[PDB]
RNA sequence: GGCGGGCCUGAGGCGGCGGGGGCGACGGGCGGAACUUAAGCAUAUCAGUACGCCCCGGAGGAGAAACCAACCGGGAUUCCCC
RNA sequence: CGAAGGGAGGCGCGGCCCUUCCAAGGCUAAAUACGCCCCGGGACCGAUAGCGGACCAAGUAGCGCGAGCGAACGGUGAAAA
């Protein structure tokens, strides 16, 4: 999710932030970006169950 | 009991009167092409040990390779990136020229199915093998219950999957033991299951 | 261009028949309340191929 | 150490295991067809007079082992005596 | 006229034999070079065919639905094992075999076991006496009591012709171009 | 069309190499497999322990 | 998990309704001198061990009795404590050839 | 010498049957990086990874010891816990 | 370069034992893995979120010679009355 798409940033001297664009020049990639990734993904990877004796 | 005596003439490679037959035979197989088919093996008592049977559906082609070391296909000779990674000539090849042999003939002929094969002859400049394909799709391959299981679709072009015994001894499955246990189901597969994360429920 | 191939005239048949608006039964038949096809091309800002 | 110490080892009675002709005759009618390779003759030169450490060095590095060496040195010597 | 380029598998079929020519051939390899004379192989392949197995017709009405005759055995491990059990009387061997490291040693033992032998021509000639395309070797191991004295005759002749002393040693090996 | 497909495939049946069309169904891969009577052909020494052996059946206490 | 495989040996266990799920297996010392004085099942009885009951290789098998070729005895103790299993183990078995229906399969390890 | 056969090696044609190509996974075989970590960087790490190529199957590969051990010993493979 | 009885026992070499096995041929089920696709569930997301794509016509409209890139747009009402 949010990583599909093929942004760059544009660079350094274009009057635009860094964060990476699209071709057209659409923010993407981040998690301010729309369509962007979340930020710290939420993962199955989670202890869902905890244990007891 | 005739067989005896030709593994016993066989093991006398360097004899006098071997040494003409072979290099009679080293001068025709260079004369022909790299792979050619044989009306019967030339080898019969080691085509027999390695399950050729003179029935039909058996069938036995000469591979010539070349012999000598790999280099490796990069422009100009110039591998770049880490020291470590260069290097073009003197670097070795991982599977046999046996292996090469019977991956070249399952190319050359993707209706057969490759059994084994075994050295035939050498030169300084190439190394022939003859190997035993089956035709998996005659009736008495079908129907004989001894090779019927190269009929079954798993044995598809196994030399192309490492599974014919040169393949096996480049993957290291001749060894067993210490030494080869990292190399069971296959080294890509031990490596897998070493460095799985497992994260059970109740971890 | 006076000068084409079967083959490429073929096509370009096939994008002027399909260069239509949905008939207006359809608009009816379907309840569609969107009546533009928006598949519809213009050669003057419209490239195909 | 390669074993525990148990000064008391054996509280069981252990079941300890016990340890062709025509093989030599294939071999002696193709040594009669095919004689002996390079190698073994120029052994069997050197049994006849440059003798044993000449013999067995030559022998180990063209067979690779001791063992087998030293054996196709004994071997060779059979026919090198009556050169 | 004699200048065709004739097809490679021509040319390396004469080749061949011209190298053959050319080599020393060891002498083990040479006693195949140097057969028994024609004579002799019409008298044994006479007497071979007096014995023989069921003819293809013979054993084609034999397989419908319908005796210990004596028959020359064939078959290189046959052979051997009849040679080794000095069953053998006398043993007949094709100059021409495809590996000759499939016939090589039978020379040697067949003078060890004391059985005669005799290397006839073409494999093809004693696949006729058994009614097969092609076999390395026929063996008589037994003989009719009233063909007993022509096979005294032929063995006779087979000791006459055949040396292993002197193929063992002949080394004929090559002949000079000049030489024809 | 069935007419004429059905009179030529009674023409073919019976007949050694029936023309495709009128051939079974089936998959690529079952019209290559084995027959379950070639794939359970066992050598006739392995058959003879299979007879010598039979499977039984028991309840162990 | 733990519900497709109970459905599998269920499953298994209707096929062979008299015939329990596992095999008679060997009692082995479990190995080195960390475990040596305590006994697991093995893998299969020896033949030396088959012996001693009178069974062959094959009959044992068709008794579900599972038969180890490369296992040889190593002490004469350890014969004896797998001697006596088979004998305890052929009181056990009831070889059938609608009382089969009323027959009772056993459950996990036979003799365990 | 020239004409027939047998064998052996080829050559063209015809029949029957097979192969080829597809699938973002799992699986087998190969060729194979670098960013990165080392607070630099060459061995090392990344990684026997990405990617490229070849080959199957419903799984695949592995498999009935030229095994491990050192014991009051086990006993083909694969998989899980440690 | 090349064996004959050979292999192994986690420090090389030479000797002597011991324990343990038979390489250089072949087959094999089960437990194991896993997308498309179908089925079911959820302390999940709720239209700038959730797949890029919930909208009759999304890998669509459009853009780039090409490899490739790639949107936006949910909701009348109980009934179109």
């Amino acid at each position: 999710a949010g990583v599909q798409c093929t942004a760059h940033s544009w660079g350094p001297g274009r009057a635009v932030a860094r964060l990476p664009r699209k071709h057209g020049g659409i923010g993407a990639y981040a998690n301010f970006a729309r369509g962007g990734h979340m930020a710290h993904p939420t993962t199955v990877i989670r202890r869902w169950c905890r244990k007891v004796n | 009991g005739a067989y005896k005596y030709v593994q016993e003439l066989w093991r006398k490679k360097q004899s006098e009167a071997l040494h003409y037959l072979f290099r009679l035979r080293t001068w025709e197989y260079r004369q022909l092409n790299a792979i050619k088919r044989c009306s019967h093996p030339t080898r019969p008592e080691k085509a027999r040990r390695l399950g050729y049977k003179a029935k039909r559906g058996y069938v036995v082609y000469r591979v010539r390779v070349r012999r000598g070391g790999r280099k490796r296909q990069c422009v100009h000779g110039i591998s770049y990136g880490k020291p470590r990674n260069i290097g073009i000539v003197g670097l070795k090849p991982s599977r046999s020229l046996r292996a090469l042999a019977e991956q070249k003939v399952g190319r050359r002929l993707p209706s057969l199915r490759v059994l084994n094969s075994y050295w035939v002859a050498q030169d300084g400049s190439y190394k022939w093998y003859e190997v035993i394909l089956i035709d998996p799709f005659h009736p008495w391959i079908r129907n004989d219950p001894k090779i019927n299981w190269i009929c079954n679709p798993v044995m598809k072009r196994r030399e192309c999957r490492g599974l014919t015994s040169a393949g096996r001894k480049a993957r290291g499955l001749h060894n067993k033991g210490i030494g080869a246990m990292k190399l069971r189901p296959s080294k890509r597969a031990a490596w897998k299951r070493n460095h799985t994360r497992s994260l059970r429920r109740y971890r | 261009t006076a000068n084409k191939t079967l083959s490429r005239k073929l096509r370009l048949a096939k994008k002027t028949k399909t260069n239509k608006n949905i008939p207006r039964w359809v608009i009816a038949k379907d309840h569609l309340k969107k009546t533009w096809n928006y598949k519809r091309h213009h050669w003057r800002r419209s490239h195909l191929k | 150490p390669g074993k525990v110490f148990n000064l008391k080892k054996g509280g069981a009675v252990v079941r300890i295991v016990r340890k062709k002709p025509h093989q030599e005759f294939v071999k002696s009618i193709i040594q009669e067809c095919t004689g002996m390779a390079p190698y073994e003759m120029h052994i069997i030169e050197l049994l006849r007079m440059n003798k044993d450490r000449h013999a067995l060095r030559y022998a180990k590095k063209r067979l690779g082992n001791i063992k087998r060496a030293k054996a196709k040195r004994d071997q060779l010597s059979v026919y090198a005596r009556n050169i | 006229t004699p200048f065709v380029r004739w097809p490679r598998q021509v040319r390396i079929q004469r080749q061949k034999a011209v190298l053959q020519r050319r080599l020393k051939v060891p002498p083990t390899v040479n006693q195949f070079m140097n057969p028994i004379s024609r004579n002799l192989t019409n008298e044994i392949f006479n007497l071979a065919r007096k014995y023989s197995p069921e003819s293809k017709e013979e054993h084609k009405a034999r397989l419908l639905q319908i005796s210990d005759k004596l028959v020359i055995a064939s078959g290189i491990r046959r052979i051997t094992s009849l040679v080794e059990s000095k069953r053998a009387k006398l043993v007949l061997i094709a100059n021409d075999v495809d590996p000759l490291e499939l016939v090589l040693w039978l020379p040697t033992l067949c003078h060890k076991m004391g059985v005669p032998y005799a290397i006839v021509r073409t494999k093809g000639d004693l696949g006729k006496l058994v009614h097969l395309k092609k076999t390395t070797s026929v063996c008589f191991t037994d003989v009719n009591p009233e063909d007993k004295p022509t096979f005294d005759k032929i063995l006779a002749a087979v000791a006459h012709e055949v040396d292993y002393a002197k193929a063992m040693k002949t080394y004929g090996g090559g002949v000079r171009r000049e030489d024809e | 069309n069935q007419k004429a497909r059905d009179e030529a495939r009674a023409a073919f049946e019976g007949a050694e190499h029936i023309p495709k069309t009128f051939r079974p169904r089936l998959t690529h891969a079952m019209r290559c497999q084995l027959t379950e009577k070639q794939k359970r052909l066992l050598p006739s020494k392995l058959m003879k322990r299979k007879l010598q052996f039979p499977k039984l059946k028991y309840a162990v206490k | 998990r733990k519900i497709r495989r109970r459905q599998t040996r269920l499953q298994k266990a209707k096929a062979i309704f008299p015939c329990p799920l596992q095999k008679l297996r060997p009692s082995v010392t479990r190995c080195s001198q960390k475990f040596n004085l305590t006994q697991r099942i093995g893998r299969g009885f020896t033949l030396r061990e088959l012996q001693g009951v009178g069974l062959s290789a094959g009959k044992a098998r068709q008794i579900g009795i599972a038969v180890d070729p490369r296992r040889k005895n190593k002490s004469e103790e350890s014969v004896a404590r797998n001697v006596a299993r088979l004998k305890e183990y052929l009181s056990k078995v009831t070889i059938f050839s609608e009382e089969i229906q009323q027959a009772i399969q056993h459950q996990g390890v036979v003799m365990p």
